[PDB]
RNA sequence: CUAAGCCGCCCGGUGGAUGGCUCGGCUCGGGGCGCCGACGAAGGGCGUGGCAAGCUGCGAUAAGCCCCG
RNA sequence: ACCGAUAGCGAACUAGUACCGUGAGGGAAAGCUGAAAAGCACCCCGGGAGGGGGGUGAAAAGAGCCUGAAACCGGGCGGCGAUAGGAGGGUGCGGCCCGAAAGGAAUGAGCCUCCCCGAAGGAAACCGCGGCGACGCGGGAGUACGAGGGGAGGGGACCGGGGUUGCACCGUCCGUCUUGAAACACGGGGCAGGGAGUUCGCGGCCGUGGCGAGGUUAAGGGGGUUAAGCCCCGUAGCCGCAGGGAAACCGACAUGCCCGCAGCCGGGCUUAUGCCCGGUGAGGGGCGGGGUGCGAAAGCGCCCGGAGUCACGGCCGCGAG
RNA sequence: CAAACUCCGAACCCACCGCCGCCGUAGAUGGGGGGAGUAGGGUGGCGGUGUAAGCCGUCCACCGAGAGGGGAACAACCCAG
RNA sequence: CGGCCGCCGAGACCCCGGCGCACGGACCGAUUGGUCCGUGAUCGGGUAGGCGGGCGUGCCGGUGGCGUAGAAGCCGGGCC
């Protein structure tokens, strides 16, 4: 039902929109932890974040997850499929699926597919 | 550790058409060998023509949900259906008269399953 | 929702194999006397001569995938398809 | 045809590794003395272990003759040449040789015990016969011959 | 149009990670070959190149001399 | 199915070389231009080193040479910036700035107006009455409003996101022993790279698979192969089929009976599911009987109505670092 | 007058039986097997001891191993999991 | 001090939408499973520790591919 897939869409962008980055506790502090931004557990005895105290980060829980009819689309609501030539272009479902070309193909066949994409009437998410 | 479950795609299959069987019919003996079945490996049913011939009565119908093997002596007329047959089994349900079958020729012979005797 | 994604036909063996996909979503995966009803009520094909060779749902996608044959007559059948799969689909 | 990882591969962030306190996990102390020490004889750490799922661990028993005057007795049971005559017969363990049927267990097993029943009337010979498997072969009608 | 100072982006310096490469290592079932010396051995010293220090090779015939293939 | 220059032998290279100690002896660091040197002819400045033009090359990759990260330093750019207090961050938004692509969007953005339904919850104007009083009671009224779910009209380019900073509130760093850490308790200048449940033997278990009263090979042999892959043989050996006992030695239910779950059969209620009742009941439990050891015997311990064995993977115990 | 007295003697605690309540055929009570960690505890009420702090037991409520809202901050106090 | 009347004030209590978990069910996978449905006032803090799933790196047997119209690697952004 498409009024179920917008309220739906609707609710997981208000909620990706208010989740916040999840990084490891202290990661400005040092730059180690600035040039490559992670999350990992706190798992010390006296970690504050790790007792959950307000005026702390936060930390990853389930309940985070969005709505499964809609979970993993993409904000367009299509589904993405990566691509890298003709063939899996054409296995795809114009109504309900959109193509990505792979980062590594190079453009003398990328033409290729975006011609045949654009004449199978295949939505493309990057079209050069 | 966790139960997995076997590992033949047969077995899954046939334990999946023992439940849908039951549905169908009405019937729980299906399913009750369903799960028999489903016990783990280390566990599983393990008969004798023996104990056969010592509980089964000429011309009933038994199912094993296991293994069936020839330990023993056999004199009744019995059909008996199991997952796997040692050849002394077979061979001595044969001379006896009886048939040896599997749990898919049961089911299409008796589809309600009435007089099946589960044997473990 | 039934899409066929392709259709082969084989004399030689004599059979149609036909590949397709179901978007169910929020609904349970078909069963298959539903999903063989309404392939053969569109494809006008003859439901004594086809069987449903496997339905198949991956993780929480709602886009299951069915692959299933049509044979000419029940001789082929009976002389390439198994028993196992036979009494499965119930036709014989 | 199941396969799994290693615990160490899930236990690679856990800081010890399901040891509890760093401390423990040491050596010789850890475990009260290497190998079987501390059974009894001398240091009781594991006196308590060895009294209830180890007892005689400590102590001696009668004596043991040499293995060159042991003689060994082979035995058979009446329920196993009943239930496997036919092999035998196949083996030429068993033959007819007259109206009777003969089989001459004195070429495997020289003791012939008494387990079970016996149903047709056969005539083993063997070197040994318990009263039981002697009273229930007459009572099959059969012969033990002593031979 | 604020001096020093702080964070972020771009460019530049400093450094040598990452990536790719490999005439070197490590391991190995099977196969081959296994002693040299008073007819002066192995290890070493010193010499030896047109320009030649190190390594390698050679010994006042000294990065070489002669014969068969 | 080993490593890929802090790895692999200590040595990928003028490596047991340079160097340290009287001595015995100890012992490093160090790989990469380009396809071809085509390795910058000439001009200006400079004492020189070198700098700026100009040439070579697909690309300076310019020899201090494949790529060129981080730490750190200098310049430009955007933000704050000399009356303001907290471990340098968290929630919310406001200034200044950026905003092609990958995110939405002219098939309509923020925005302005209007209409409908709305969970939990939920007023007041005014009317009458009670109370010394703060105030309360009945109607208004479960009304206006209400998270959210929809629709229509106007406009025509932003919104999401990002850097810095401001305001309000909150927040005394990380790891570790400890009852107790912000601690005047210990380890904590920064960045990159390396870094710590491994292998064998025996044993107890579980997940699965083969065979089954049997299971399974070991050393080794033949065939074939570029090859150690692949095929077949190999019953010696090991475990199980019979236990009890120090030993001599003796030597057992293939079901005699009772309860009884699942399943099966019959009946009643139940739309159906399901429930109840009566039989048969594998597996399960209990009697009875049996073998052996102690005994004069009674009686007790262990055992007896057939499931084990091999293999792959995992947890654990003991010994080896 | 009595911890090492009792002619008397509660609150209260324990065992068993019937019932209400709760749990249990979506499998409890119970039984078998695999893997542990734990052998310094603290605050609070009570009992013995001590001038007192404290020491030694007991009660299982809270911290240990526990967020949020308060007691100005506060381990243990109040609401609250 | 003996009382009383209003109002503020939690992640507690109620409601709306979402996620997972435990249990049962239907249907469906050629190796542990997948989609959906029903109940949860009587599921959702957590140290030692137990158990299940998932993410990432080198190499090997397969299978399907990309690349001088520019691979790996490296700096800054968008999305999941």
């Amino acid at each position: 039902d498409e009024k179920e897939f917008k309220r739906l869409l609707r609710v997981r962008a208000r909620l990706k929109r208010k989740k916040p980055r999840f990084l490891r506790q202290e990661w400005w502090r040092y730059p180690k932890f600035k040039n490559d931004p992670k999350w990992r557990r706190p798992k010390g005895i006296d970690s504050k974040m790790r007792l959950k105290l307000k005026g702390k980060p936060r930390s990853p829980s389930i309940g985070w997850s969005s709505p499964k009819l809609v979970r993993g689309l993409h904000p367009s609501g299509y589904e993405e499929v990566l691509v890298h030539n003709v063939k899996e272009l054409e296995a795809l479902d114009p109504k309900r699926q959109a193509a990505r070309i792979a980062h590594t193909v190079g453009k003398k066949k990328r033409i290729e597919i975006i011609k045949r994409a654009e004449e199978l009437g295949i939505k493309v998410l990057n079209p050069r | 550790m966790k139960r997995t479950g076997p590992t033949d795609p047969n077995l899954r299959r046939l334990i999946r058409y023992l439940r849908k069987k039951s549905n169908e019919y009405g019937v729980k003996i299906w399913k009750d060998v369903a799960w028999r079945l489903e016990r783990p490996r280390r566990q599983r049913a393990e008969v004798n023509v023996s104990k056969i011939n010592r509980y089964a009565n000429d011309g009933e119908m038994i199912v094993v949900p296991g293994s069936v093997l020839g330990a023993g002596k056999l004199e009744k007329k019995v059909i008996v259906a199991a997952w796997k047959f040692s050849e002394t089994a077979r061979r001595k349900i044969i001379e006896a008269g009886g048939e040896a079958i599997t749990i898919e020729e049961l089911i299409e012979r008796n589809p309600t399953g009435s007089g099946v005797r589960i044997m473990e | 929702e039934i899409r066929i994604k392709e259709i082969k036909e084989n004399k030689l063996i004599g059979r149609k194999e036909i590949y397709f996909e179901i978007y169910h979503p929020g609904e349970p995966t078909p069963s298959r006397k539903d999903v063989k009803g309404k392939l053969v009520a569109m494809l006008d094909l003859n439901p004594e001569t086809t069987v449903i060779q496997y339905i198949r749902s991956y993780f929480g996608s709602y886009i299951s995938k069915g692959y299933a044959k049509a044979y000419d007559s029940k001789e082929r059948m009976l002389y390439i398809e198994p028993e196992y799969i036979l009494i499965r689909d119930g036709l014989i | 045809m199941i396969r799994r990882r290693k615990k160490v591969r899930k236990l690679r962030g856990s800081h010890t590794h399901g040891w509890g306190c760093k401390k423990k996990h040491r050596g010789g102390g850890s475990k009260g003395g290497r190998g079987m020490a501390g059974t009894g004889k001398r240091n009781k750490s594991k006196w308590t272990w060895t009294i209830k799922y180890a007892p005689d661990h400590l102590g001696k028993r009668g004596f043991s003759r040499p293995p060159e005057v042991q003689r060994e007795v082979r035995v058979v049971n009446l329920k196993f040449i009943d239930e496997h005559l036919d092999e035998l017969m196949q083996m030429g363990i068993a033959y007819e040789e007259g109206g009777k049927i003969i089989v001459d267990v004195t070429q495997f097993a020289d003791k012939v015990l008494g387990t079970g029943k016996l149903t047709r009337p056969l005539v083993i010979k063997a070197r040994a016969f318990s009263p039981k498997a002697e009273e229930k072969i007459k009572a099959a009608g059969g012969e033990a011959v002593l031979v």
